[PDB]
RNA sequence: GUGAAGACCGGGAAGGGGCGCCCGCCCGUCGAACGGGGAGCCGGCGGAGACUCCGGCAGGCGCGGCCCCCGCGGAGACGCCCGCCCCCCGGCGACGCGCACGGGGACCGCGGCGGGCGGCGCCCCGGCCCGCGAACGCCCCGCAGCCCCCGGACGCCUUGCGCGGAGAGGGGGGCCCGGGGGCGGACCGCGCGUCCCCGGCCGCCCCUGAAAAGCCGGGGGGCGCCGGCCGCGCGCCGUACC
RNA sequence: ACCUCGGGAAAAGGAGUGGCUCUGACGGCGCCGGGUCAGAACUGGAACGGACGCGGGGAUCCCGACUGUUUACUAGAAAC
């Protein structure tokens, strides 16, 4: 049997991301002394589109704090970011939206984004568009923040772990069809090699563990074990249950 | 004068891609289109430039927004929570 | 009634733009527009000679400000002079000179600090 | 009768930098002149407008009065730019 | 090439700048019944187009007999 | 770092710089005879070649000799008569597609006029052939666009638009405009298209349309020039022909 | 007819068309450009998009919505 696309997409080579003309990793500023104590102000010069990303990014100047010059910081641009804002990053900055301190200070209900998983991780929770996390506690006692994930999931962060307040912009970017396959080319292009898909139905048994008979079936549960090896696993990955039902 | 009766930009599309996709597009490319009022110069230029990106015309100020929308509902929410919330603080 | 004679103002516009100058005249307003015969600070004392220049500038190009800087000027200075060749050109070493006496015996600070201008 | 000028660069295609214009030598025969992409004259650092008073020619052959703006930061800032940075600069002073 | 600034630039830059040879070309074609002197200084090649010919004997006269004068 | 090796994999490592000092985390003299780039045009010549030869005429980039000396003007937009280094903040290189519209250049066509032909049984001022002007140097204009100054409005305008108390109209100016004219190099008009470039717009995207040497401004600091004229130099390889 | 109101649709079908001799419109006037769009006579073996270039059409049924793509060198499909 061949190695299987999914096989193949890990190797790199074609599947690669195309990340060729982007602006650059999105990342919150990096936690130093005057974030710590103080707050940092910065101007946004750019809101610009990122290649592969549907989210706008932002482009806001910080002064240098080793040295003479001027820092500039790529961010995911929370809605409401226009050119000219003075965004402010630390302990102290002011619950506006834009601006980025610790979620311990941050009270609870606000909508935040690029939240850091852990402390001084430069954001890695919500970063796409319209996507938002909540606040939702504070346990003073072992210094940690609930936040409501965007999947709806609960996650306990460090109360030192910052956020950017604000939705992320970009929302409803979803929403509008893509009408045609020519659209869904153009934004795989800027993506990676992952369009068109072919279904395993489709393919020859040599090519696809779905295979092929004489009556195009997949002729097997298509629900596969959690242990299923790297071929095995095309199916529906350990499904907890399986079709269109109503609840929840 | 009245081109088209019922499809309006939509009729670009010809009878081609359904009708619920061509009325769902009516209603999301009109507001793609639509001229929002500036909330720096308040004047009714701000136009998108990208996904996310809108731009005034005059004004020359851009800003991050929906990607439709120059505001998503959700965002205007969000806005009066932090307005209200930062004053309860202070 | 803010624009009168021994007022420091910033010029906004021109080749002497942030510089600090003081009016020496006020002309009364005619056809060409409101406009008043300053004297500023064109060079600091040094690196670590004072220039001045003398003109008369539209008082639309001018950022009115507190300090005043109370000086006889207005004797050497007048709309007959800073008009013709020669004459503005010995009032200006003669403004000069007393701006190097205000900084040597380091009278009016504020005119003779520069404006720290960024971007 | 036969205006086929044939090619004056190196190869046949015909990108930006390969483009060529028409005239009459004295000699009465068709020319191919290269036409040089002009260069964009400088841009504001805030606004990105066309700074006035320097020519878009390549400033190394343009001399220090021609690629120079005679006000304080001439070149970088246009003079709206910078007569906003002056009044802010004293303003904020004033708080 | 260039035109002269007038016979007080040609005869200035023949006086004491560079200068190889003035060409006294004579009414070419009768487009026109002008004399055009062209000096050749290193730099360039400058024309001064004389209406009279006896305006151009006199001017002749002040270019210095060092630099060569030949007629055409 | 790893693998029996062959070899594969790779930042976390006391990894430089004119220069005592001082400054400094850390690759490329790899990769494109289509991308970027400092600057070339005309005329002529040979049996075979030319943006290369030769003649004319320029431009770029150095180097030397010599002289020289570090601002000025305007109300302003800016103008004009050119400093350098570091450290920073920029700009240029540097950028998508399309319909239409406008402006140039070439091409074309039609007249006149000057020169030369051909045919002619009949006509024929009816046919044809030719009438040339490069790079570059100055000077003067150049729509639209942007900006200044007075001043204080439903007006100004496009093919489509757009625009205006965050400043219109009107009046007078500045700037950019791969362009034109004059002069230097050195036949006269007129029109419709074509083709190429360019301009201001407008439309489009869940698509937003490379980078880097190189060059150039500005701020601060330190220092001290710039310029002109006159000489001189520019190596290495490719270059026939299909 | 039908329709997802966009289409169907060049639906289906008809009629005219050459050359001459004129007459209107339409800008920039004294002038001076335009080359299109109409209208009329008169003619011609009852001829004219006179070569050339250049849809035959209508009513159904099955299948796949569509534009796309494919077994280079026997399957362009209803397959992908």
């Amino acid at each position: 049997g061949r190695r299987i696309r999914v096989q193949r997409k890990g190797a790199g080579s074609v599947f690669r991301a195309h990340v060729a003309r982007r602006l650059g990793a999105a990342k919150l500023r990096a936690n130093d002394f005057a974030e710590r104590t103080g707050s940092v102000r910065g101007v946004v010069k750019a809101i610009l589109h990122d290649r592969g990303r549907g989210a706008p990014l932002a482009r806001v100047q910080f002064p240098n704090m080793r040295g003479e010059g001027r820092v500039n910081e790529l961010f995911i641009a929370p809605e409401g970011m226009y050119t000219g804002q003075e965004v402010f990053s630390g302990n102290k900055a002011t619950l506006h939206i834009g601006n980025i301190l610790p979620v311990g200070n941050i009270p609870e209900g606000t909508y935040v984004c690029n939240v850091e998983e852990k402390p001084m991780d430069r954001g890695c929770l919500a970063r796409a568009s319209g996507t938002y996390c909540l606040v939702v506690a504070h346990n003073m006692e072992t210094n940690k923040t609930r936040i409501r994930l965007p999947s709806g999931q609960k996650k306990l962060i460090s109360s030192k772990a910052r956020a950017m307040i604000g939705l992320v912009a970009g929302g409803g970017r979803t929403d509008k069809p893509l009408l045609k396959a020519g659209n869904a080319y153009h934004k795989y292009k800027a993506k990676r090699n992952c369009w068109p898909v072919v279904r395993g139905v489709a393919m020859n048994p040599v090519d696809h563990p779905h295979g092929g008979g004489n009556h195009q079936h997949i002729g097997v549960s298509s629900c596969v074990p959690r242990n299923a090896v790297p071929g095995q696993k095309v199916g529906l990955i350990a499904a907890r249950r399986t079709g269109c039902s109503g609840g929840k | 004068a009245k081109r088209t009766k019922k499809v309006g930009l939509t009729g670009k599309y010809g009878t081609r891609y359904g009708r619920a996709a061509r009325k769902q597009l009516l209603k999301i490319e009109t507001s793609q289109k639509a001229k929002y009022t500036c909330p720096f110069c308040a004047k009714d230029k701000v136009r998108r430039t990208a996904c996310g990106i809108w731009t005034c015309r005059s004004c020359s100020k851009t800003m991050a927004g929906g990607a439709y929308s120059l505001h998503t509902e959700p965002a205007n929410a969000a806005r009066a929570t932090i307005r209200r919330l930062r004053l309860a603080r202070e | 009634p803010i624009i009168k004679p021994g007022l420091v103002c910033i010029v906004l516009q021109g080749r002497h733009a942030g510089k600090k100058a003081v009016i020496v005249e006020a002309l009364p307003h005619n056809e060409r527009g409101s406009y008043a015969i300053v004297a500023g600070i064109a060079a600091l004392p040094r690196r670590i000679r004072v220039r001045s220049f003398v003109k008369c500038m539209n008082v639309n190009h001018l950022m009115p400000t507190s300090c005043r800087l109370e000086n006889n000027y207005k004797d050497f200075i007048s709309t007959q002079t800073v008009a013709d060749v020669t004459k503005r050109r010995e009032i200006i070493e003669t403004v000069n000179k007393d701006f190097q006496r205000r900084i040597l015996e380091h009278r009016d600070t504020w005119f003779f600090t520069k404006l720290p201008i960024d971007a | 009768a036969d205006c086929r000028v044939t090619c004056r660069f190196h190869s046949t295609y015909r990108t930006r930098s390969k483009i060529v214009r028409y005239k009459r030598t004295p000699g009465n025969r068709l020319t191919s002149l290269r036409v040089k992409k002009l260069p964009n004259a400088p841009h504001c650092a805030e606004t990105g407008k066309q700074i006035h008073g320097i020519p878009r020619v390549i400033p190394q052959h343009l001399t220090r009065q021609q690629r120079k703006v005679s006000r304080p930061y001439g070149g970088k800032l246009c003079g709206s730019a910078l007569r906003a940075h002056i009044l802010e600069s004293f303003l904020n002073e004033e708080n | 090439p260039n035109t002269i600034t007038e016979e007080n630039l040609m005869k200035m830059i023949a006086d004491g700048r560079g200068k190889k040879l003035v060409v006294k070309s004579c009414s070419k074609g009768r487009l026109q019944g002008k004399v055009k002197l062209k000096l050749r200084t290193a730099k360039y090649l400058y024309t001064l187009t004389v209406p009279n010919a006896d305006d151009a004997k006199s001017i002749v006269k002040g270019c210095k007999d060092k630099v060569e004068v030949q007629y055409v």
